[PDB]
């Protein structure tokens, strides 16, 4: 018990620490996405412009 | 005849003037505005509010 005590404990702190990790990384992922998408979005009003 | 010629030039140097001196009055109004960028810094919120 103690024993599938501390295993518990352990799992429980080790799977919330990934999920707030892997949600975090989500965010930023999405926010470099906006970056890119927002970035080719001028890319194609300069290329307008010069033409 | 010189005269009556350059008569109509004369005159016409007043439509000139009208259409070019006039023109100056302001040409900056190509100057475009700021346009700054971010560059992932004014990310600075979670998804609390939306609405506003």
């Amino acid at each position: 018990l103690k024993d599938a005590q501390e295993k518990l404990e352990l799992a429980e702190k080790k799977a919330t620490d990934a999920e707030a990790d892997v949600a975090s990384l989500n965010r930023r992922i999405q926010l470099v996405e906006e970056e890119l998408d927002r970035a080719q979005e001028r890319l194609a009003t300069a290329l307008q412009k010069l033409e | 005849l010189g005269t009556r010629a350059k008569e109509s030039l004369d005159l016409r140097a007043h439509l000139k003037q009208v259409k070019k001196e006039d023109i100056e009055k302001e040409n900056r109004e190509v100057g475009d505005w700021r346009k700054n960028i971010d560059a992932l810094s004014g990310m600075e919120g979670r998804k609390k509010k939306f609405e506003g």
